[PDB]
């Protein structure tokens, strides 16, 4: 029983933590395109600028 | 032909135009071309003048002549240009003939300095039952609407406008709120469909709308909320109140940093140039309530923010925020579940509206601001116990959250309101099923608006709540709920 | 028979002006010209050769004419100094926006000035209570020191400089200055009306506070230089009157920001993220005249706002080293309802040291730095696996930050209107007594809640009854 | 004739165009009529770029630029000890003119493949952390590394305040003089700090070159140049200077600026193309002598500032490329309690053992190997696992001696009394020792040696390395102590 109780505590614990552990894979999904254009953008820039002159 | 007067286009490429002599042009001066198409002077350079086109290039030649006009940028402002659609420039494009006009404002004027003002306390009516309980707006206040794509931004500030009818119909000159609905970017269907909506609902006779959409030169685009601003400020400096709505300043974002670029300014944060802040501060300054040592008047300012992906940390989200008084947040999240308004409480605010509540919406809200904050606190880590403590608060909220969903085009009095949120707080829904909340709305105000016409029309008068009218309300409410 | 020029050149706030004579004005000299309405003040930024130097406007350039005469006052803005400034209203420029008649001061000072040497500085270590729970405890603020309030849009700070300004101001016996920059006009107003509201300015006797504002309606060249002027009235106060002096900025970044405006039409190769080449120098000359002389004492507090919530943009980035506390405004901390939205781990203290403190203060407040840190440093945990998967020892640890954390919020009394809450006010002492006992862990059976909003330690004890039954 | 004196032909931003000059050097002092002086970075054919060590307000188109003859310089000299300087050497703690035994160019040539020697002498700063894993040798380049309020100026300062040990004494090969460069740092800082420096009697032998916040830029650009030159005297003639270079982030920076504003076209990050050698010609500089040419010593200790703890980031990677290693400090650290922060597993000390008096790296064993252990460990132990006995002993151990390492401000510790904690921990003799009671533990057993077995730490002092006798007594010293 305590292994069955267990067993059903742990599909719980890890249902839970999928559904939390997605959650941060929304905020660090948004960040990185994010954090990706900002690179790309900075770059961009550093050779506009080096491109005048 | 002067040169002091006249010139001769050196240059036309990338929206800009290089025109020799213009020697008596001003800063800021509007000219027309051969074409008939209007420009700006930028840039004044010894032996040329850079011009800003306010429409395609391919409508300037090089050879050609252009005339000054001795005015710089501005509109035609009045109580003439209401039920009117102009352009950027003033241009009537309802095809309803010449402008009628008091006058020409300037699109870049200076906002009413620390001593012309007064804090807000006047009620903006939206009509919605999430704006008016949790972020009331005050006549003078600057709240800005903030969301992602496709998340009832506008709709919140065309409710607005659609909730005016109720006083702009009266005797009484001082509760009346003309429009102006700013379209900025925007598809010129949408702006065609958005009149009609506001024609039906016989709104436009007290709106003005000005648009600079899609298709249009990048410069007309980022004109076209200053020359609203202007259209709105006399209103503000006539002892009248106008509300502004800047539909949206993102794309007007977009089409300066276009125009910086083109122009070869440094680009900065997300390509915008360095004074994109300066942009819209300059904006959304011209929003005040005027001390009545200047005659009272009041603008209001709901601009429009798109974020991407929820993303408020955002360049130009932030700049904003650093504005205005406030943010009225709808999520993405909320919308696509049926929570519209998708007002996300804890992530909104009214930074001044606060003394502009009306009273009754105060006292039947009280801390319902704070309460609802915090049901989001057990409903986001309930999803871990069955406790009869924390149910009857994940049973208030859930109702409460039933409560607010609104439908579109069916702003609310406040008389219509108060009983409501009475019939919510006070817990009247806990046995009623969550399917049915919706049907409680529409059955209650009926039984209110046939038997209970004599409490309704009490909360009107006064705005507040006695304590007869309270000890009454819970009468009526228990009398209906048990049948 | 005074020095004339023409405008040879126009572009936003940037005007290039030719001098027929070889005697041309010198580098910061205000310059004139006539307007329909009043005057155009330009200040000269360099000179261009071919006798013509480049300005910058101080106002909208709209109407300006490639012609136009020029008119050169022979010296730098100047504003007036003195006594007769306390409880006016002052431009940029000097003017009064007040529209009570001129400030009729004795004096007229340029707002360009050296700032004091290295054998000038007065080094203290002096506690300033703000009576602010997180500051006093954890990040405390120097009398003569320099104090910026850093965060992003939204987070407190202007809020946060209210109740600076309310709980130390009123009483403080020296003179105060408040320089708004590129900010809210409806702030100032709404200050304006406060401090005549508190008896602080008094416009029928005396006053405490003098004001400048340069908001953001203003051109970049007004509000790259208000600071500047709110500071040369804070200058003569501490110089030629001995006086302690309470500068408030709000904002300072919006001076930097106000530069790089121009920076370009200046003809500047832009540096990292648009910025001009100077962003460090330009602060340097500002900020390194705000300081405590021999003569003279300058206790000042900063808004530093944060762009886009990037504490290492160039701008903040560049500030932190000009102060002596800094505190740290967090969403992430505001969006829980904490507040002041202090971080208590990112903000920082020169006299966060024993000697200056008290060891017992030192003690209690590294501890709860240890607290808060251990509880920082299992988040993903925490967030993923919760608390279940951690070890009773950080289950405990933890359980006592969460505690802590909402201990450090405090009702203020400016922000009444949005707490609900009458706005407490709780001294080092008191702060310093109460920590340091949840730390022995004597208030673990409390629900969290109760920490939550409060003062010292009985209000805690007050709630706690309160809620149970 | 135009060519000892030239006319500005346009100016701001601190920079002057000047005309004529025909005959100037490349990296010559100008003066300007006004007063001002500046320096030639460009010469082009119709003009010359100058940037100004000062402001430009009294500068005018017209003005006439005068030849120094000279590449830009300082004075030099033991005559410049327990003085404040500017970026040219020029007296600002207003005590009158500095005594010159010469005059080194600003841009010195770095000793070459030739006239050196390995490193094998102990720059002793006294803090545990630093001697016992990190140690810094004589003529080493050390980087401190962190983000901003991690201690770095600690670390480099608890050196100094360390130094008056040897200092005092009439032995000149063992004292150490120190620099210390003040860059893009506030006047109430730099004030504050020799006030410190006083407090401890150690501004004495020091000098500090401080080129601040208000200054301009290439006086900033300058300052560790000119503060090498002085630094360099001391190697120059047989004595050893430790040079601090606070910080070389705001250098880089100035030096940006100043090149921005003579409108060299930029590079990464706009800096210039070149601010890696910006910085690898400075610190090249930072030497230990052959014999022949008298043994002195320039050690550095750089500091560079991070954000937000990337060292991935561009200039801290130029100096990391540099330097002999580095000490990493870390808030998360910091906050923690280990004070100084130091990243133990990241922190390097290339010299290595090398430079270490053998005391202490006899008592220190493996120890920064063990400490490796001890990390990954609390890592197995975080996933919820009691374990066995040997992986806890070390789970035991590991915990005192990080505790054994935090350390005090401006609390520098002498070897003999390092060595003893030290042994203390390694062997076993703090693991009795509930965790909250190791700093009492520390004072306590000093104060015991010192009244009791003061024949150890006298022995250690000055045998410098430990005989098995020292091993046998000290063992027998710390278990008598251990039992109070
Ligand atoms: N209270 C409401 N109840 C139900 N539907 C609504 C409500 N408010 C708005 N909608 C609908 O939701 C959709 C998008 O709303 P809309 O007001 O256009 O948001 P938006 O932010 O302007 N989107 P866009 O302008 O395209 O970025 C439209 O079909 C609206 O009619
Ligand atoms: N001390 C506080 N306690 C409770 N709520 C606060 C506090 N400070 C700020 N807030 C809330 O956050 C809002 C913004 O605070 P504010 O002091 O204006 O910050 P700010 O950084 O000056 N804003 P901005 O300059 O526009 O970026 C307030 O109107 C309150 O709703
Ligand atoms: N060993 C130590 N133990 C405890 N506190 C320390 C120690 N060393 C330094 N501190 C304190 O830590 C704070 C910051 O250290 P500091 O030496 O200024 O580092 P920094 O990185 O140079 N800061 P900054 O120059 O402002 O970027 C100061 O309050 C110091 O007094
Ligand atoms: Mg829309
Ligand atoms: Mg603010
Ligand atoms: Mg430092």
């Amino acid at each position: 029983q305590g292994y069955a109780a267990e067993i059903s505590a742990r599909r719980n614990a890890m249902d839970n933590a999928s559904k939390n552990a997605g959650d941060m894979i929304n905020r660090y999904s948004i960040l990185y395109n994010r954090t990706r254009q900002a690179v790309i953008t900075n770059e961009l820039v550093d050779i506009i600028t080096g491109a005048s002159s | 032909a002067n040169l002091n007067e006249t010139g001769r286009v050196l240059a036309v490429g990338d929206g800009i135009a290089r025109v020799f002599g213009l020697n008596n042009i001003q800063a800021e001066e509007l000219v027309e071309f051969s074409s008939g198409v209007k420009g700006m002077a930028l840039n004044l350079e010894p032996g040329q003048v850079g011009i800003v086109l306010f429409g395609s290039d391919r409508l300037v030649k090089e050879g050609e002549l252009v005339k000054r006009t001795g005015n710089i940028v501005d509109v035609p402002v009045g109580p003439g240009l209401l039920g009117r659609v102009v352009d950027a420039l003033g241009n009537p494009i309802d095809g309803k003939g010449p402008i009628d006009a008091a006058g020409r404002s300037r699109a870049q004027v200076k906002a009413p300095g620390i001593l012309p003002r007064r804090s807000v306390h006047e009620p903006v009516q939206t009509g919605l039952k999430a704006v008016d309980a949790l972020v009331p707006i005050g006549r003078g206040q600057r709240e800005l609407i903030i969301g992602d794509r496709q998340t009832g931004k506008t709709a919140v500030a065309l409710d607005t406008i659609l909730n005016q009818k109720r006083w702009n119909n009266g005797s009484d000159e001082s509760k009346k709120l003309y429009c102006v609905y700013v379209a900025v970017g925007q598809k010129r269907s949408t702006v065609a469909q958005l009149v009609q909506t506001l024609e039906q609902h016989d709104a436009m006779k007290y709106s003005i709308i000005v648009a600079a959409t899609a298709s249009e030169a990048a410069p007309l685009q980022y004109l076209a909320p200053f020359t609203a601003a202007s259209i709105g400020e006399w209103f503000r400096d006539n002892g009248k109140h106008a509300l502004i709505v800047y539909d949206d300043l993102s794309k007007q974002a977009v089409a300066y940093r276009q125009l910086s670029l083109l122009l070869r300014r440094p680009p900065g944060r997300e390509a915008y140039p360095g004074d994109v802040f300066y942009l819209h501060s300059r904006l959304l300054e011209r929003a005040a309530k005027l001390s009545e040592k200047e005659g009272s008047g009041s603008l209001t300012a709901l601009p429009v923010i798109e974020t991407q992906g929820g993303d408020v940390s955002a360049y130009i989200p932030t700049n904003v925020i650093s504005i205005t008084d406030g943010q009225i947040f709808l999520e993405a999240e909320l919308f696509y579940k049926g929570i519209r308004p998708a007002i996300n409480v804890g992530l909104s605010v009214s930074r001044v509206g606060s003394a502009a509540q009306v009273k009754a919406l105060k006292q039947v809200a009280g801390s319902l601001k704070l309460f609802l904050a915090q049901y989001r606190e057990v409903a986001a880590f309930a999803q871990s116990d069955l406790d009869a403590s924390t149910k009857q608060t994940l049973v208030r909220g859930e109702r409460l959250t039933q409560l607010l969903k609104q439908n579109q085009y069916s702003p609310l009095a406040t008389e219509e309101q108060v009983p409501l949120i009475y019939a919510g707080v006070n817990g009247h829904l806990d046995g009623i099923e969550l399917s049915r909340i919706g049907e409680f709305e529409s059955s209650f105000l009926s039984y209110l608006k046939s038997n209970h016409n004599e409490l309704l029309t009490e909360i009107r008068e006064k705005g507040e709540l006695s304590k007869e009218l309270l000890a009454s309300l819970k009468s009526a409410t228990e009398s209906f709920v048990a049948t | 028979t005074p020095i004339t020029g023409k405008v040879t050149a126009v572009i936003g706030a940037i005007v290039d002006v030719h001098f027929e004579q070889s005697e041309l004005p010198a580098i910061l000299n205000a310059l004139e010209i006539k307007t329909p309405q009043g005057k155009l003040v330009l200040e000269v930024a360099q000179h261009l050769g071919e006798n013509t130097v480049r300005t910058i406007a101080m106002d909208g350039t709209e109407g300006l004419v490639r012609g136009e005469k020029v008119l050169d006052t022979g010296g730098p803005i100047s504003v007036p100094v003195g006594r007769e400034t306390l409880g006016r209203i002052i431009n940029v420029i000097g003017e009064p926006i007040d529209e009570r008649g001129p400030i009729k001061s004795k004096l007229r000072k340029p707002i360009h000035a050296d700032p004091p040497s290295f054998a000038e500085q007065s080094t203290s270590a002096e506690i300033l209570e703000t009576g602010i729970k997180v500051v006093d405890l954890l990040a405390p603020y120097a009398r003569g020191g320099k104090i910026g309030l850093f965060g992003g849009a939204g987070v407190g700070k202007t809020v946060f400089i209210q109740e600076l300004i309310n709980n130390i101001a009123k009483a403080h016996g020296g003179f105060s200055v408040f320089t708004g920059v590129g900010e809210r006009t409806r702030e100032g107003n709404d200050l304006y009306r406060e401090m005549k509201e508190t008896g602080v300015i008094n416009l029928e006797g005396e006053s405490k506070v003098a004001l400048v504002f340069g908001q953001m309606n203003e051109p970049p060249g007004a509000r790259a230089r208000v600071a500047l002027t709110g500071l040369t009235i804070a200058e003569y106060f501490r110089d030629e009157e001995g006086q302690d002096v309470l500068l408030f900025i709000d904002n300072i970044f919006r001076f930097t920001q106000a530069g790089s405006e121009v920076s370009a039409l200046l003809g500047r190769i832009p540096s990292a993220f648009g910025y001009q080449p100077t962003l460090a120098t330009d602060m340097g000359l500002l900020q390194e005249r705000i300081t405590t002389t021999k003569k003279g004492s300058v206790t000042s507090v900063q808004a530093v706002y944060v762009p886009a919530d990037d504490l290492t943009d160039p701008a903040p980035a560049t500030t932190f080293a000009h102060l002596d506390a800094t505190t740290v405004l967090s969403r992430g901390i505001s969006e829980l309802g904490i507040y002041p939205a202090v971080d208590p781990l990112d903000s920082k203290s020169r006299l966060l040291d024993a000697a200056v403190v008290g060891q017992e203060h030192y003690d209690v407040a590294s501890k709860v730095q240890e607290t808060l840190q251990t509880y920082k440093s299992l988040q993903d945990i925490i967030a993923i696996l919760g608390m279940d998967e951690l070890s009773e020892q950080d289950k405990l640890t933890v359980e006592r930050a969460r505690k802590i954390q909402r201990f450090l919020s405090q009702p203020f009394a400016v922000a009444e209107v949005f707490t609900g809450i009458p706005g407490k006010l709780v001294r080092l002492k008191d702060t310093v007594a109460s920590f340091k006992a949840v730390l022995e862990g004597k208030y673990d059976n409390i629900p969290e809640h109760a920490f939550y909003m409060v003062g010292g330690i009985e209000d805690v004890v007050a709630k706690a009854e309160k809620l149970a039954a």
